[PDB]
């Protein structure tokens, strides 16, 4: 998640891989999407507790 | 005297914002020729109106260019407006426009690579011709095989047609090819791997040597089996290399022991020098019908008693056809005009046809049969007089056609190889012409070469005159590239059959060169054909490198001087050699870099070719004709007179007999690398001075090897420029 | 005397005229539509094969 932090604000790291990075967080966004509970709350899969 | 004769030959085929040539014949003067390209639309937009002056008897090549092209690609019905104050001819052709965008490359050290190191690359940018180009990208990036972008730099500038980069990889990839990607503005891709994998370095090593392909007749061989730990370590030992005919297809569902024949033969290893052993061939009875002789080794070594195995050569080389002749310079287009020279050899095992073997040189249907033999430096340079009509076809080792094919059954077949041929005619209704022998040899550049052209002219000249004009032409992968105009005072009514003909030799050609030669008549009938010749690696800025010369190890101070053109931004990969004796530089040299140019010639109709005509389309034109009947409207046939346009890549609209459609009516039928040290040794760029830059090369000691440096220059003053090979101890 | 294939010498200027034939009544018929021959310079040229 915090990669996001880590683009630009090194100077040294090599942002190519976080902006990749993002590009898998575009898919793990969905999945908490997915891993959400209806009440508000999360878990490993979500609903149904 | 004559009629008017236009020909205004084009290539369809087009490049934006880069030179492409184009000319026009005009001969047997008469009123006002002003012939103008427009390619035809509802208005006057796209036309691109290239209004040519067009006197006689002169070749002044133009050559017109387009602004970008509405689409990549495009077609537009292109006529050529004859434009006489009285006179006006439109036949219209749909034009190859393409957005050609120009070319770049990748270089890479190598495409192996050990897990945690820093890996260095550079790209490189050229245009249409052989110079550099500094030239913005939209995006770069190495990926990894998962569908994930591994490296990326975003939208760079170039410094002198190239870049250099350095990318850090981690310790643990899925040990495998890694692709790098660019694309252009218009979405023009390049591609360059690297593999990856943390490859244990084996101590122990083996190898076998056999001839892979023996023919039946022969005295003896030699097969040399060693095996060393380290390559370079003869070790003592013993060794036996035992061969075995077991099947053709085996099934074993017989389960007999599948070896047929079997040939052992045992010899302890040699101390100095990896081993070596003699084997014969007759005792193989490598006979016909007789099956598979697997060719493998075994090595046990004494005093260690570490048995590896290995199968090498294990699948061995069925030769179902014995004493395989070929052809070498069978022509590429018979004619008539002068005795063509077809050529064929023989290759055999290790490739010595028999001294002095006479051959059954028969081209039938001419039946000019005279036999020959192979000297010891000349083949068969052979000739048969034809007397007959188009069809013929000729062949050598021609006791018979088939062999006796009373049957086989599939069971098996005793083919051997004989070298027939057929051949077609140059559909001239005028009978005249002149033949062209290919230039298929040894072509060494920075030179000029007289082609040798003989000629015909049929029923003498009709009327002619005291001068007939014969210009050569060479297209070049699209495009023409230089001009030539020559005649000979034509004798009215006797033969004569040399042509002088002649063209220099430097660079910026097609690995072809297409040239051409036709025979402009008064008659309104034109005939030539094609001119195949090799281009030869050739370049602009040719650089030599040289070294402080080869000493021990400790020595650091070095150099690594190169002399090339008095200025060039230049790569400077002094490596090892090791990492190019295990695997050749298929991707990386100056013939590479040469035919990595895509396109290499558009030939005829392209697929986006859409069709063209205005009446000859038009089935069934049938009536009012002074001759037994009235066929196809097409130009068929193999080598007609238009084929050799086609053959070319470029039309023409022209008053004599040229064009054919294509859509309208036409008849049918009548796992794992051996590895060394991957420590690679220089990297750097540099900027030649007008001396030679002469760089202090730095000693990579504690390393012994072949050693190579892929150098690399690119430069506006003299091209690119490359040192492709110079040795280093 | 002559034949289908004969007079190989220039062909025609628009397109190329290979040899064929018609299936109409003919001219050297017509001696025959008479009922008998004759021998001529006059053109039957037509096709025999
Ligand atoms: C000297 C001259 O102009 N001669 C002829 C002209 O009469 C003719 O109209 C034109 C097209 O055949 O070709 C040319
Ligand atoms: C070259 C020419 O005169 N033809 C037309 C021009 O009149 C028009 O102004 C232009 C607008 O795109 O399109 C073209
Ligand atoms: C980038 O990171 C630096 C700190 O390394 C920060 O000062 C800057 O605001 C960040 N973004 C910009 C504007 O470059
Ligand atoms: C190859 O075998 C032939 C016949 O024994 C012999 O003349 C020749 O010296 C051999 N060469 C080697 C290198 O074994
Ligand atoms: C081969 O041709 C030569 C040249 O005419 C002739 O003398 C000789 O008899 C021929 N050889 C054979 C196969 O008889
Ligand atoms: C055979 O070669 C001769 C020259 O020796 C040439 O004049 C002739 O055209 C060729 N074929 C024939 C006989 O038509």
């Amino acid at each position: 998640i915090y990669v996001l932090d880590y683009l630009n604000e090194t100077q040294q790291l090599t942002p190519e891989i976080k902006s990749k990075a993002i590009g898998y967080l575009n898919t793990g966004y969905q999945r908490q999407l997915n891993y959400k509970h209806y009440d508000g709350s999360y878990s490993t899969f979500g609903e149904r507790y | 005297s004559g009629k008017p004769q236009y020909m205004v030959l084009v290539p369809s085929l087009l490049h934006t914002e880069t030179t492409e040539k184009g000319c026009v014949l005009l001969s047997y003067l008469n009123e006002t020729v002003t012939v103008s390209a427009s390619l035809e639309s509802v208005r006057g937009n796209r036309s691109l109106f290239t209004d040519l002056e067009a006197e006689n008897d002169v070749l002044h090549c133009v050559a017109f260019a387009v602004p970008k092209s509405s689409s990549n690609e495009e077609v537009m019905f292109l006529t050529v407006q004859v434009k006489g104050p009285t006179q006006e001819f439109k036949k219209r052709t749909t034009v190859m426009v393409k957005n050609e965008d120009s070319l770049v490359f990748v270089q890479t050290d190598k495409s192996i690579y050990k897990p945690g190191q820093t890996v260095k690359f550079r790209v490189v940018s050229m245009d249409e011709n052989f110079h550099p180009l500094n030239e913005l990208i939209p995006l770069v990036y190495i990926q990894d095989p998962k569908g994930n972008r591994i490296a990326q730099w975003q939208s760079f500038q170039l410094e002198g047609g190239l870049k250099q980069f350095s990318f850090p990889l981690s310790s643990e990839p899925f040990q495998g090819s890694y692709k790098v990607v660019v694309q252009k503005k218009s979405g023009g891709r390049t591609e360059h791997p690297f593999t990856v994998e943390e490859f244990v370095l084996p101590k122990f090593e083996v190898q076998v040597t056999v001839p892979k392909i023996i023919t039946i007749l022969e005295e003896e061989m030699n097969v040399s089996v060693c095996g060393l730990y380290t390559y370079g370590k003869p070790v003592p030992g013993h060794v036996t290399v035992s061969i075995c005919r077991k099947y053709s297809d085996a099934s074993d569902c017989h389960g007999e022991d599948s070896q047929a024949f079997c040939e052992k033969f045992s010899g302890q290893l040699n101390s100095h020098g990896c081993f070596y052993q003699q084997v014969k061939t007759k005792v193989f009875q490598l006979k016909r019908k007789e099956y598979e002789m697997k060719l493998h080794t075994e090595a046990q070594i004494q005093e260690e008693g570490t048995v590896v195995e290995l199968t090498g050569r294990q699948s061995s080389e069925i030769t179902r056809t014995i004493t395989k002749l070929s052809f070498v310079k069978v022509d590429s287009h018979f004619r008539q005009g002068i005795p063509f020279f077809g050529q064929v050899r023989l290759v055999d095992g290790k490739g010595v046809p028999i001294p002095n073997k006479v051959i059954f040189i028969r081209g039938n249907e001419a039946n000019y049969y005279s036999n020959a033999t192979t000297d010891e430096h000349g083949l068969v340079q052979f000739s048969i007089n034809t007397t007959n009509v188009m069809g013929t076809s000729l062949t050598v080792r021609v006791n018979y056609k088939d062999r006796s094919p009373c049957y086989g059954y599939q069971w098996v077949s005793e083919e051997h190889e004989e070298a027939h041929h057929t051949a077609y005619l140059v559909f001239s209704p005028s009978k005249s012409f002149v033949h062209l022998e290919p230039m298929s040899h040894e072509l060494p550049c920075g030179h000029t070469q007289t082609v040798q052209a003989h000629y015909i002219l049929n029923g003498g000249t009709l009327l002619g005159l005291k001068k007939l004009s014969f210009y050569y032409l060479i297209m070049a992968k699209g495009g023409i590239v230089r001009t030539g105009t020559h005649g000979l005072l034509v004798k009215q009514e006797d033969m004569k059959g040399h042509f002088s003909i002649s063209i220099p030799v430097k660079s910026d050609i097609a690995p072809v060169a297409r040239l051409l030669i036709y025979a402009v008549l008064p008659t309104g009938d034109v005939i030539g054909d094609s001119a195949k010749y090799d281009v030869e690696n050739c370049l602009a800025n040719k650089v030599d490198l040289s070294f402080s010369p080869s000493q021990s190890l400790p020595a650091s101070h070095a150099h690594l001087r190169v002399t090339a053109a008095p200025q060039s931004v230049c790569a400077l990969r002094a490596v090892d050699q090791s990492v190019l004796l295990m695997k050749p530089d298929a991707e990386l040299s100056a013939s590479s870099v040469y035919n990595l140019l895509p396109e290499k010639d558009l030939t005829g109709f392209p697929g986006p070719l859409n069709d063209q005509d205005n009446e000859d389309c038009i089935n069934r034109h049938n009536v009012y004709i002074n001759g037994i009947t009235y066929t196809p409207v097409s130009s068929t046939n193999e080598k007609d007179m238009y084929s050799f346009l086609e053959d070319m890549g470029l039309k023409a609209f022209t008053n004599s007999k040229i064009r054919k459609p294509k859509m309208c009516p036409q008849l049918q039928q009548y796992e794992t690398v051996r590895k060394y040290f991957p420590e690679t040794w220089i990297w750097d760029l540099v900027v030649v001075n007008s001396a030679g830059v002469a760089e202090v090369g730095v000693t990579v000691p504690d390393t012994i090897t072949e050693w190579k440096a892929g150098a690399f220059c690119l430069s506006e003053d003299a091209g690119l420029g490359i040192s492709s090979t110079a040795s280093l101890r």
